């Protein structure tokens, strides 16, 4: 569209990243297109467009060459890709779709220019390093803030049931002191489990290695037209026994029969992937063991707490025992389409699309026994599959014509869609050979559990487009749809979406051509609606389940319907029954996203300064919300309700300066910047005192920003008995703890004394890409930048206190070596207590801390041999080049962490440098 | 445009229209059961243990006063916030167990007797589970919403409050449900899980009980015992009524706590945990995982006070020592003892369940705390770790009954409303009391031996029966409930019966500083900490139609 | 008054490898191909199945594993070969009349 | 590129048999026809009632 808000993104930037994921190679470069990852090696990533749609689900939608699929990309071969644009506003998404209303991503992939032959051979090799790794007590240290924490408290040191004995007095003014320090050599009496000064993030994290390979060759005849690419992905993340691969090949066609008007035509990519991912937790695990656990026991064994030693797992082993539970998934992806011209400008058009993915894999469960940390002696092995197969098609009839100076295309056509999936899984416990040979559900000689279920939707869709252009100076846009789901009633199934956008070229008429300065500009605005649909396809209906309890729970509350009525104690099959999951709704309709948008193009000095402008107001109405059910209302009370109302407003700014320069140097910048804020408007009863999407259940988020967080104030420490008695009563308050505020003035620190603390906004965004051309050389940078954003830091809670945790005796940060006591009186740092009497573990202000951050992404150097150099070996174009991936990371001084961006137990994001190669014929 | 958009339909459910054809009716009763075996968790055990902590009788356990602080703040009545999650959480589950006891009601209304002929008796077991819960949820919050409308429409439960009634009429309409229940249950249960006639009584008997101690005032504090409500336990605690059903005391006290004698003559009613029975790890009683003592790793919740342990010292003659018990530690050489400790508190140097492989001592192998809260384990719920009975999944458990009545309960129960009528029938719940008093004494299997092996000198002896005055009854009879029920977690409801919950836990708050450095800052504010806060959560989504319980500020 | 659904899976998956090196040339009247060549096979196969009785509606619709109330089973194992291939061939024709 | 589909009712009642189908084959020469690539490639899907 040249009437919507459209950003169009530069695809040859792309794989100056050598990401696996493509959309992961977009982070920064698209204003309103905030993306966000992890370090694991697929490089899967979450994309939120313009703020935070609604309160489901916020994905975008793809449509890769007229086939839309919303999730996926790095299951697929980013190398095959030729264009992408992002459409942000409803005006121009609508049309694409259904599920439009989080924003849409057009993908086209490489066909074959006419009279055209080339090949591409890209590779690439890199090493993966962890970077930003956090600061955790070590043995001897240990040892120290324990004496801290026990002398403070005032109790004897030496009663510490763990190895430490301590020579401690006191000094001159009193306060205690301690001298010196020793440590047993075992921490268990019959001495089967050595003390050791194990730095466990050393332990579980290694040395990363990406590699990557791309074959890619075209073909063009006056008839028709070929490609095919053929493409390898393999990372090994830099937690250990974690891994990611991709095998790729695709093929596009297309043949013009008759005089150009029987078209026919293919696109389809065919791909596996295979993973083996990081378990839950084991960054949090990792931080929380003790450096006195030895990696192994006496014995060779595993190594594990003992004594009076924490409740916590050995990361290194938990890795290892989870190393062979990878999945293989198999994803086929493509259409076929046929076109019709029966006379110029006339257009009829079908297009079938296939997406079809199986996902396959053996999880283990292998018995372990670190120290304490037991599993009994329990084996078992799940055998596990999944299938996803979705399906689409459409009609497509559109006309165009030329009058003098009148343009305009119409469009009519029909969408139909349809998913259906399964998945089922069996489950077998005994192994008498713990491996994965072994390890088959034919070969258990225990209990076994079958799970499975199927589920899906489906989507019909009448759409029109309407585009006019006068004198190539005014434009006007049109578009309208009907639109029904499966997912609702016949009284809700459809709904209807308009949309209108205008576009006025301001140069082009006569009396802005007395300015030589200014090439074009276009003022542009729009009004549009877009539905949304994406709820659970059992959204509608009451539902009750067998649910026998067949399944793993935690702590109990399987909540299942089996019971031994008679009293036997079991034995065999008890009667069962069935237990409410949901409570229907007969009038769910589409939700209603409504976006207005105002932007300007501008291009200045001979199309060397140009850029874009946009500004939008975006609101969700009758939104719909999986809505908890009121207390009393008991069991499965939860209902999908259209109630529920989010705005979304803000600004987004292109600007890129381009040109070269006397002395040989090209220098082409093109950076961005953009703000929003987002605000709930209305909110179900039951969802404002939920907390679901805000004040923590104390206070109702209407009227703040989606996952706004409410909590108490801390000011400062009580450095002086003084402070506490003129303080408000707190109970637990004493000299180092923490002073929380009054807020209400009652005299009483309670409850009622928490405020709005947490804002998830930045004041804005921005990024910024440097090319450099000299003398054959070239220079990419990209910066990307998020500028006054809250976090909440979890890991402070772990780094500043001794007793802000469930569970005595874990592993803390290297901070807290620096608490306050009379010893050392200069310090934001609480003393160490051994109880959370002040229960500083409640929210507040002291975990919120600044995680702006600007990093440069990546930055690449490379040199292309000269033509007459490499055109005699017969090619275009060689070239070699070296780059690496977040290199740097500035950050507040009052972020108190590692990566502001990733500041608690994601996978690390590793820096990554990078060589590789590029052949073409 | 049509045909299309409704082929897919749901998979492996029923439906809402459905669910109410009578080829379900009894899944939905079967249902109705499984929630109290399958509802709770570690920290909501429908047993009530997680908040008898607040008892003299125990000290809630773990690694330290943050595991599980919201319970360490209930443990020494300080730092309790409406907004805390376990609150909230026990509100909840219990109000889940009600939807299926409505359900299933919902379904049986609507059956014809005539084709359905045990209808009423159906019925009757969901509303006596529906008492089940809303006297649960009576004990912990007092000021509740009364659901026990089977066919009212979800959106109607919008509009409820917990002041629609009046107290005592709250306590009526519980009364009600076990009433009925009591009219048409049958007299005998062959499937052992469901409640007989007298397990009705029994649970009728106990809501009059309850409802007898007043609080008809804006607080809580006593303002009068009923009488009416009295000659009502007595009615449904007659031993005619419990003979016609055949329960009565075992001839050992322990059985009561062992896996090889579930379903016996106490059993009043339990909770039917089983093992090998189709389900992932067994419907064993996860609400006690927490409880297992290091021994198996994990978790040293639940360990009992030295206050219960000296409760079980025993003056020459063999009866309480009312006056002195808590001035020293129990000394096993010198002292004479009651049976029951030995089968309530596992105490170091001593077996544990019964097993002399594993004596119990004050190590890291046995308690959790490095000595902060103890070196106790809690007897009833554990079981022998050589059990056929004891699995682990996440946390260890195992199918062990939990009993909801046993029938010392009733006894001592009946014992109580005659005390409280002085009516001339207390050489009656005297009689009662030795029952209880003399059947322990003599509870000596499975630790016949400790005399000679360990030196312990047990000596129970039942009271002479003379013309007690009503104030020494009484103190007779609460000495047999602290025996009897130890770490049953019902002490601290009794305590909040009595209005007596400030005195005696403000006084255990002193007296057992110097055993559990924990209860330093402890302190029990009455008309305020003798009932949990309604959830906050709760009261804000009511939009008002909710009321905070006294002592709570206006949040 | 037996009911039991099993859904069950099978994956068959076989990949070839081989690199071919081949002359010809064409002596007024002798004619003559020859090849060397490698080949590598590899199949690998799994299958496993969740078996489930016991259902209260006695539809496809209804009938999958996690809505059975009775005993289950699981079922499963895998197996594979390998082949590897060294190869030549040797065509010669004189005066395309003996070959 | 084909695309092809076939679907039989048996004449035993309640057996049937059906496949889908798709084929790309391609190839190119480069240089000067002494550098080759090439594809086949079919994709098929069957489902049956035995
Ligand atoms: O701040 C309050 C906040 O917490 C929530 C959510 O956790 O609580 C409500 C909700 O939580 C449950 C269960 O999820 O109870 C949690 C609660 O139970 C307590 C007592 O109240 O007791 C827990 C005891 O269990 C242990 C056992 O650990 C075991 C031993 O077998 O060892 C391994 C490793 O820990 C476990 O897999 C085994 O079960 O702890 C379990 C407990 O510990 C936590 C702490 O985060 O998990 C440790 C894990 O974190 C890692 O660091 C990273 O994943 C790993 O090392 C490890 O897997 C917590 O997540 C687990 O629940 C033992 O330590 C304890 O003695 C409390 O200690 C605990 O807080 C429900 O019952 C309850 O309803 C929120 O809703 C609320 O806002
Ligand atoms: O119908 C299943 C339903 O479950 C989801 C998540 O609720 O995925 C199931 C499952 O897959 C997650 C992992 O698989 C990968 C591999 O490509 O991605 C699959 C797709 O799922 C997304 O998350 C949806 O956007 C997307 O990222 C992928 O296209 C990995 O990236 C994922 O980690 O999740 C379970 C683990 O939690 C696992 O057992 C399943 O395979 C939905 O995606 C799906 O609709
Ligand atoms: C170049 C790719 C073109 C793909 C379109 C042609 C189809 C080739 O085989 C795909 C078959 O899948 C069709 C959808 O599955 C039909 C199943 O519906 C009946 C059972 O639910
Ligand atoms: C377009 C370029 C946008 C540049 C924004 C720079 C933001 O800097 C914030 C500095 O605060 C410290
Ligand atoms: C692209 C030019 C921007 C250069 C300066 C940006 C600084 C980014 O750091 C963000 C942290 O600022 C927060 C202040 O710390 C307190
Ligand atoms: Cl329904
Ligand atoms: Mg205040
Ligand atoms: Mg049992």
């Amino acid at each position: 569209d040249l009437t919507g808000a459209v950003s169009v993104v530069k695809v040859d930037e792309i794989q100056k990243q050598g990401e696996n994921n493509p959309v992961k190679a977009l982070q920064g470069r698209v204003p309103g297109m905030n993306i966000t990852a992890d370090g694991n090696p697929s490089g899967s990533a979450t994309v939120r467009i313009r703020g935070i749609g609604t309160l489901n689900n916020n994905d975008p939608l793809y449509i890769i060459d007229g086939v839309p699929t919303k999730a996926g990309m790095h299951e697929l071969n980013g190398n095959d890709i030729e264009s992408i644009q992002v459409l942000k506003d409803a005006a121009s998404a609508s049309i694409y779709g259904s599920r439009a209303a989080n924003g849409v991503i057009i993908i086209t992939t490489k066909q074959g220019k006419k009279g055209q032959i080339k090949i591409n051979f890209d590779a690439s090799v890199s090493a993966s390093m962890y970077q930003s790794k956090m600061n955790v007590l070590n043995t001897e240290q240990y040892g120290r803030a324990m004496w801290q924490a026990y002398v403070n408290d005032g109790e004897n040191p030496n009663g510490n049931a763990l190895g430490y004995a301590y020579n401690w007095g006191y000094n001159a003014d009193g306060n205690p002191v301690l001298y010196g320090m020793t440590l047993s050599k075992y921490l268990d009496s019959k001495n089967t489990m050595p003390v050791a000064d194990t730095d466990w993030f050393d332990e579980i994290t290694r040395t990363g290695v990406i590699q990557q390979y791309n074959l890619s060759v075209s073909n063009g005849s006056e008839k028709g037209s070929s490609f095919f690419s053929l493409g390898y992905y393999k990372n090994l993340g830099v937690i250990k026994d974690t891994d990611f691969d991709r095998f790729s090949a695709r093929m596009n066609s297309d043949y013009k029969l008759i005089d150009d008007i029987l078209t026919i035509g293919q696109h389809f990519t065919l791909n596996r992937t295979s993973e083996v991912q990081a378990p839950g937790g084991i960054i949090e695990t990792a931080l929380d063991i003790p450096s006195a656990i030895p990696v192994y026991a006496s014995d060779g064994s595993w190594g594990g707490p003992v004594g009076g030693w924490p409740d916590r797992r050995n990361p290194r082993a938990v890795l290892e025992y989870n190393k062979d539970n990878r999945y293989t998934y198999w994803r086929m992806f493509g259409d076929a389409y046929v076109n019709l011209t029966p006379f110029k400008g006339f257009n009829l058009r079908s297009t079938f699309g296939l997406d079809y993915a199986n996902k396959q894999a053996r999880y283990f469960t292998y018995p372990y026994q670190e120290g304490t940390q037991t599993n009994n002696g329990k084996s078992a092995v799940e055998a596990k599959q999944e299938h996803w197969t979705k399906w689409m098609w459409n009609a497509i009839a559109t006309y165009q014509l030329e009058v003098g100076k009148h343009r305009g295309d119409v469009m009519i056509g029909m969408e139909l869609n349809r998913e259906d999936d399964s998945h089922f899984s069996g489950y077998k416990e005994d192994f008498s050979i713990l491996t994965p040979d072994y390890m088959w559900p034919d070969a258990g000689s225990g209990t076994a559990q079958a799970y499975g279920a199927g589920e899906g939707y489906s989507l019909v869709s009448f759409f029109g487009k309407m585009n006019y252009s006068y004198a190539d100076r005014y434009l006007l846009s049109l578009t309208l749809r009907r639109d029904g789901s499966s997912r609702f009633g016949k009284n809700h199934r459809y709904a209807t979406f308009p949309s209108v956008s205008l576009g006025w070229r301001i140069t082009q008429e006569n009396f802005m051509k007395e300015l030589t300065w200014l090439d074009d500009l276009k003022l542009r605005a729009s009004w549009g609606q877009t539905g949304n649909q994406e709820i659970s396809n059992l959204a509608r209906y009451t539902i009750y389940a067998p649910n026998y309890g067949t399944t793993d729970s935690f702590g109990g509350q399987s909540y299942g319907t089996a019971y031994d009525i008679t009293g036997s104690n079991g034995g065999g099959v008890l009667p069962s029954g069935f237990k409410r999951n949901q409570i229907g709704n007969d009038n769910i309709k589409w939700e209603t996203t409504t976006q207005t948008n105002v932007g300007i193009d501008f291009s200045l000095f001979k199309q060397s300064l140009y850029g874009s402008l946009e500004y939008y107001y975006k609101k969700a109405t009758d939104i719909l919300t999986e809505m908890a059910g009121v207390g009393v209302l008991g069991e499965g009370g939860s209902r999908w309700i259209n109630s529920g109302a989010m705005k979304n407003q803000g600004f987004e700014f292109n600007l890129g300066y381009r040109n070269k320069t006397a002395f040989g140097l090209t220098y082409d910048l093109n950076g961005n910047i953009s703000t929003y804020r987002n605000e709930i408007l209305e909110l179900p009863e039951t969802v404002a005192a939920n907390g679901k999407f805000g004040g923590n259940g104390v206070k109702s988020v209407v009227g703040h920003t989606y996952g706004a967080q409410v909590g108490y104030i801390a000011d400062g420490i009580f450095k002086s008995q003084d402070e506490v008695d003129n303080h408000a009563t707190q109970e637990g308050a004493a000299v180092g703890r923490i002073r929380y505020r009054d807020i209400d003035h009652n005299g009483v620190i309670d409850e009622r004394d928490q405020n709005w603390i947490y804002d998830p906004t930045p004041s804005f965004s921005y990024g910024l890409n440097i090319y450099l051309e000299y003398k054959n050389f070239d220079l990419t940078m990209f910066w990307q930048g998020v500028q006054g954003v809250d976090i909440i830091s979890d890991v402070k809670k772990k780094s500043d206190f001794w007793s802000a945790s469930n569970v005595g005796f874990l592993n803390k940060g290297t901070r807290l070596l620096n608490a306050w006591s009379p010893t050392n009186p200069n310090s934001d740092i609480p003393a160490l207590t051994r109880s959370d009497t002040n229960n500083e573990q409640r929210v507040s202000t002291y975990f919120v801390e600044n995680g702006s951050f600007l990093k440069l992404r990546n930055i690449q150097l490379g040199y292309t041999v000269p033509a007459v150099i490499s055109k005699k070996m017969r090619m275009d174009r060689l070239r070699f080049y070296c780059s690496a991936q977040n290199l740097l990371t500035i950050k507040s001084k009052n972020f108190t962490g590692e990566d502001p961006e990733n500041p608690n137990f994601s996978y690390p994001i590793p820096v990554n440098i990078t060589f590789g190669l590029n052949i073409g014929f | 445009c049509d045909d299309f958009l409704d082929r897919q339909v749901p998979q492996g459910i029923v439906t809402g229209d459905q669910i109410a054809s009578p080829e379900y009716v009894d899944n939905l009763v079967i249902s109705a059961y499984a929630i109290w075996a399958t509802g709770d968790d570690i920290n909501s055990s429908f047993s009530l243990w997680n908040y008898d902590v607040r008892s003299d009788d125990c000290y809630k356990g773990g690694s330290g006063t943050e595991d599980g602080g919201v319970f360490n703040a209930l443990e020494i009545s300080k730092g309790i916030n409406t907004t805390d999650w376990n609150i909230n959480d026990i509100w909840k589950r219990l109000y889940q167990c009600i939807t299926r006891a409505n359900t299933a009601l919902q379904s049986l209304d609507q059956m014809d007797e005539k084709t359905y002929p045990l209808k009423n008796q159906r019925i009757a077991e969901m509303r006596f589970l529906r008492g089940h819960a809303h006297f649960m949820l009576k004990q912990l919050f007092k000021k509740i919403v009364i659901v026990n409308d089977e066919n009212m429409e979800p959106d109607a439960y919008n509009e409820l409050s917990n002041t629609t009634y009046t107290n005592d009429e709250q306590w009526q309409k519980i009364a009600d449900d076990f009433q009925f229940a009591y009219d048409n249950l049958p007299e005998v249960q062959i499937e052992k899980g469901r409640p007989a006639q007298a397990a009705a009584a029994a649970y009728l008997a106990k809501t009059y009980l309850y409802k007898a101690y007043r609080q008809d005032g804006a607080d809580n504090a006593l303002t009068g015992i009923n009488e009416e409500d009295l000659k009502q336990v007595v009615k449904y605690t007659d031993p005619l009524i419990m003979a016609k059903g055949g329960y009565g005391l075992e001839t050992d006290y322990s059985m009561n706590f062992l896996p090889q004698y579930e379903n016996g003559a106490e059993s009043v009613w339990a909770i039917q945990y089983s093992i090998n029975d189709g389900t992932y790890n067994g419907n064993l009683n996860w609400g006690m995982g927490l409880t297992t003592p290091q021994i198996l790793g994990c978790c040293d919740f639940h360990k009992p006070s030295q206050n219960l342990v000296n409760a079980f010292k025993t003056d020459s003659q063999g009866k309480p020592l009312f006056s002195t018990y808590d001035n020293e530690n129990y000394e096993v050489a010198t002292d004479n003892v009651d049976p029951r400790l030995f089968h309530t508190v596992g105490m170091p140097g001593f077996p544990y369940k019964y097993n002399e492989g594993y004596i119990i001592q004050k190590n890291d192998d046995w308690s959790r705390s490095k000595g902060l809260y103890g070196y106790y384990v809690s007897l009833k719920e554990n079981v022998d770790p050589d059990c056929d009975c004891l699995k682990k999944g996440s946390y260890w458990a195992s199918s062990l009954n939990h009993i909801v009545i046993r029938y010392a309960d009733v006894l001592l129960m009946r014992a109580e409303a005659l005390i409280q009528l002085n009516d001339g029938r207390i050489t009656d719940a005297i009689s009662l009391i030795n029952e209880v008093r003399s059947r322990a004494a003599g509870s000596t299997m499975l630790i016949f031996n400790y005399k000679e092996d360990y030196g312990v000198n047990f000596k129970v002896t039942p009271y002479d029966l003379k013309a007690y005055a009503q104030d020494e009854a009484m103190k007779m009879l609460k000495w047999e409930r602290r025996v009897e029920f130890g770490m049953e977690s019902s002490r601290f409801f009794d305590l909040v019966r009595w209005g007596e919950a400030k005195d005696v836990i403000n006084a255990y708050y002193v007296t057992e500083a110097s055993r559990c450095s924990i209860y330093k800052n402890a302190g029990f504010t009455e008309n305020k900490n003798e009932y949990l806060p309604v959830p906050f959560e709760q009261i804000s989504a009511s939009n008002g139609n909710y009321t905070q319980n006294f002592g709570w500020a206006a949040a």
